[PDB]
């Protein structure tokens, strides 16, 4: 010199980034899967599943965890590794 | 009602008319006992050909991929009551096919209840309780002391209805459920299962420890036929009645026609001289005057008993069966292997559903039945 | 109190007394005061399911909880 929104989860967010779902060494590995974070727990989930109308459609969940979410990343295989002020937990997309 | 006045009502509970004119709809819809936000404004006129449809965030995610097909519905539906039918079917759909996100457990009635009904049956039994708690699996013992177990699967109301209940014994288990029955009952029907094939198990650990079994390989407690060895490359093939295990089984043999004939012969004269006080073993060797080989398996690692045409054990559940009729070949086959060699050839002369050929390895005359 | 096995949680360390030998850290006991205990299968077999069965009735729980502000709203 245009600003597209997407989804909207109702409470902040804390966490973006990405997962290598069905995992079927290199580093940049061509990422499946799209991952976001609420706070009060909301996880957003998204993926292609050009199903039933052979055209691709966009797959999404949205889960409701336990927990204020406060941190997470991402690990090799279709990994998340989050924490609530109680505990570390981890979470398998693959 | 006829008039949407009344049947909008008694369709839609929770959809109000914001606005006088009732132009702005709001509030609710209901589907698979989940309400949802709907905010569906009208033109000045009551027109759907133009007409704002907006969502909570969480409709849009129901609605992944139906976007235009509702699109197509608002533009050729004629009233909004029609539209809401179909809004409704429409989920329904949608969250059927999504099956995945669903069933919320009683918790007053079901994980207390479950505790109490295992506490019935004792702590010692329980092997594996899924974090679900959807499954478990139970354990028990024979007379023998055989461990038993028995898998359930659970419903939302385990009391209310039936659990699926997976065992591995052959003959089919029946578990009289009521919704006053519980754990112990279906555990007491379990020990009753058990005890009828009691004197069943014994023959069959009796055979399995003192023979060449062969054709079933670690047998489950299902298996009722007992595929034995004898000598090397004649084979006895056994199934017991599980209710009469000690009493005669069907029993006949597969390998070479030569070897089999006075095996067949002297089971005939012998047949009479079976006793049930005795095992299936004890009247099997004085019954065909024999003993059985203690697993020639660990001996004869590699003696080749492969088909010597595909070189393979195991094709599509047959076995190596069909043999050569001589001493100095021996070679065993497979049905489908045999066929398709000696119906490719010229020498091949079938009579009506035999085929006489030649072995291939030592080109002796051999015989196959279909 | 500290984490001196490094599993992440704490645990607290008690040293009886000095009569037993003219040492320190003789006569100790590490405890967590749930497995972990450390000195000088029907039981441990069903919690998990049952603790993840408290963790989902939360959330449903917490899920009604929004549900019914909205209503409210
Ligand atoms: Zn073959
Ligand atoms: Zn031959």
């Amino acid at each position: 010199t245009l600003v597209k929104i997407l989804h909207h989860l109702e409470e902040p967010v804390i966490f973006i980034g990405a997962l290598k779902t069905e995992p079927q060494p290199d580093e940049d590995v061509h990422c499946d899967c799209l991952v976001a974070f609420g706070h009060h727990g909301r996880m957003l989930a998204i993926k292609a599943s050009w199903d039933e109308s052979g055209k691709l459609v966009p797959e999404l969940r949205e889960y409701c965890l336990p927990g204020p979410v406060l941190c997470a990343a991402c690990g090799g295989g279709g990994r998340v590794y989050h924490s609530t002020p109680s505990d570390l937990c981890v979470v398998d997309l693959s | 009602m006829a008039v949407t006045e009344a049947s909008l009502l008694r369709q839609c509970p929770l959809l109000l008319p914001q606005n006088r004119s009732k132009t702005v709809y709001e509030g609710f819809i209901s589907a698979q006992g989940r309400d949802f936000h709907l905010r569906i404004v009208l033109p000045e006129d009551l027109q759907l050909k133009n007409a704002r449809l907006l969502c909570s965030w969480q409709l849009r995610t129901i609605l992944s991929g139906y976007h235009r097909i509702v699109q197509q519905r608002m533009q050729h539906s004629p009233d909004l009551m029609s539209f809401m039918m179909e809004l409704k079917m429409l989920l329904e759909v949608a969250l059927k096919n999504r099956q995945e996100l669903y069933a919320l457990p009683p918790p007053p009635q079901f994980y207390s209840s479950l505790i109490e009904e295992i506490g019935t049956l004792g702590w010692d039994k329980l092997v594996y309780a899924d974090t679900c708690f959807s499954t478990i699996k139970l354990k028990a013992e024979d007379a023998s002391g055989r461990e038993h177990l028995i898998t359930l699967k659970l419903k939302a109301k385990y009391p209310a209805e039936s659990p699926d209940y997976f065992v591995d014994f052959p003959v089919p288990f029946c578990a009289s459920w009521t919704p006053q029955s519980s754990l112990i009952s279906i555990y007491s029907q379990f020990l009753a299962a058990i005890e009828s094939l009691k004197a069943f198990w014994d023959v069959m650990d009796e055979i399995d420890e003192k023979t060449w079994v062969l054709e079933p390989e670690k047998p489950p407690r299902s298996a009722t036929a007992r595929r034995i060895a004898l000598g090397n490359n004649v084979s006895i093939n056994i199934e017991v009645d599980p209710r009469h295990p000690t009493m005669l089984p069907e029993c006949f043999f597969l390998g070479a026609d030569h070897v089999v004939k006075p095996l067949g012969i002297k089971l005939s004269r012998n047949i009479h001289l079976w006793d049930p006080e005795n095992s299936v073993l004890q009247n099997l060797k004085d019954v065909l005057e024999i003993d059985f080989p203690a697993r020639a398996i660990l001996e004869k690692s590699d003696f080749t008993m492969d088909c010597g045409i595909c070189y393979a054990y195991q094709l599509d559940g047959t076995i190596p069966d069909q043999v050569c009729d001589n001493s100095q070949c021996g070679q065993p086959f497979h049905q489908i292997c045999l066929y398709e060699w000696l119906r490719g050839l010229l020498t091949s002369r079938q009579s009506f559903n035999i085929i006489f050929g030649e072995c291939p390895y030592c080109s002796k005359p051999i015989t196959l039945k279909m | 109190i500290d984490d001196f096995i490094g599993s992440g949680t704490e645990q607290v360390l008690l040293l009886f007394k000095d009569s037993l030998n003219s040492d320190c850290l003789t006569s100790f006991k590490i405890t967590d005061l749930g497995k972990i205990n450390y000195s000088s299968e029907n039981r441990y077999l069903v919690v998990p399911p049952l603790e993840t069965g408290l963790k989902v009735c939360f959330s449903s729980f917490r899920e009604l909880r929004q549900h019914l502000l909205l209503k409210e709203k």
